[PDB]
């Protein structure tokens, strides 16, 4: 899993992480630090088209939506 | 045929039904209470994290008990009588900001009210603010 | 107000002592000082360096505060 189309951006400063999307081939959603460390794949099954990410900050859950399967 | 059956449970701790026991013409079959479930053993059960296993039950924010779960709500937020949904206790009314190509636009939360924020832009494809100087960004692509 | 939930800066009031960029640390709790692309960390012993290091189609400016294109 690679940067090939990086699309939306969500961080976290409560425990210091950025999420973000990326619709490629291998798409998946991405997780590192804020300084840049502790690179991390958080979801990469059933993932085609991950335009959209947010985190509800209530509840701590992480959300996004996907273009193609369309969930 | 076994000769015909009777509850296996009666005798004790036989198969060790962890919570509770039923039985049929020719078997048993234990149970377990609401917010336990059993595992492979087929004995005995465990606690339900409710805040993992089903999220959806709070509105805001869960609790693990032994048994049942408690809903609670962050900071900023009271839980209505009903037990389980927070309000937001701010006399501050949220409203939705979103980029159309030409437009950033204003559109309440119920979808009352709709005006424009800003005009005559390239194509602004995303947008963020800041509550502390109360500024707004946006990339024009 | 509530979408960005209120949190202390670890960089409180100082920059956290970094020259140039203070970054939260992975968890939170910390925060790392870190420099900008054409500048080169040369780690001492209880501060970060941020030495430049621009190319020759570039212009350093006067406080080293950043460097920009030649043209
Ligand atoms: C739209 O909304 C924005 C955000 O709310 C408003 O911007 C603020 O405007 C107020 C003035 O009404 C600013 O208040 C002033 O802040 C000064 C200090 O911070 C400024 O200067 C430092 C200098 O380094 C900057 O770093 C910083 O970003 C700020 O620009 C104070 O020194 C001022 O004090 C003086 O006036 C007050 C009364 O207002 C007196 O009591 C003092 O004695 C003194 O004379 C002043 O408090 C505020 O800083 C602004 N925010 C930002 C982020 O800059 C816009 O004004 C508003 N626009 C309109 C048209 O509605
Ligand atoms: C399945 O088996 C369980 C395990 O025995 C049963 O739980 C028991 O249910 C009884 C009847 O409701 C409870 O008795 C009551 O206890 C209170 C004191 O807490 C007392 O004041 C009442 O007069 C009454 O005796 C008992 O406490 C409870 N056991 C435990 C430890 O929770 C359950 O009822 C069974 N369910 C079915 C549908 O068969
Ligand atoms: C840096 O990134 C790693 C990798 O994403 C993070 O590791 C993960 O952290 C979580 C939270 O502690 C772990 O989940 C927990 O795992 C234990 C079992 O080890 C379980 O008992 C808990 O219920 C919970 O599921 C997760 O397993 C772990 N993953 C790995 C591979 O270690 C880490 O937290 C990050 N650290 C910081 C400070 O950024
Ligand atoms: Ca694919
Ligand atoms: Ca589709
Ligand atoms: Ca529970």
């Amino acid at each position: 899993f690679c940067f090939e189309h990086p699309r939306g951006i969500v961080l976290h400063p409560q425990r210091g992480h950025v999420y973000w999307a990326d619709w490629g081939v291998h798409a998946y959603i991405g997780r590192i630090g804020m300084d840049g460390t502790n690179k991390s794949v958080i979801i990469s099954t059933k993932i085609e088209w991950p335009n959209a990410i947010t985190i509800d900050y209530t509840n701590d859950l992480l959300y996004w939506a996907d273009a193609h399967l369309g969930y | 045929e076994k000769g015909c059956g009777i509850n296996e449970c009666l005798d004790s701790s036989i198969s060790r039904c962890d919570h509770n026991c039923t039985d049929t013409i020719t078997s048993f079959y234990c149970s377990c209470l609401p917010g336990y479930k059993l595992m492979s053993d087929k004995r005995s059960c465990v606690d339900i994290d409710e805040c993992k296993e089903s999220p959806q039950l709070c509105s805001q924010k869960c609790e693990n008990v032994v048994g049942s779960y408690i809903c609670k709500c962050a900071p900023g937020y009271i839980r209505e009588p009903d037990g389980k949904s927070c309000r937001q206790n701010s006399n501050i009314e949220p409203y939705l900001i979103f980029s159309n190509r030409y437009y950033i636009r204003n559109l309440t939360t119920d979808g009352s009210s709709y005006s424009l924020i800003l005009q005559g832009l390239g194509n602004v494809v995303a947008l963020d603010f800041d509550r502390v100087e109360k500024r707004l960004y946006w990339i024009d692509a | 107000p509530y979408r960005q939930p209120i949190m202390s800066n670890p960089c409180g009031t100082n920059n956290g002592g970094c020259s140039h960029l203070c970054l939260i640390k992975a968890g939170g709790r910390g925060f790392t000082c870190a420099c900008p692309d054409d500048f080169q960390t040369v780690q001492l012993r209880d501060r970060t360096l941020c030495m430049p290091m621009c190319s020759s189609t570039q212009f350093l400016c006067g406080n080293n505060e950043k460097c920009i294109p030649i043209w």
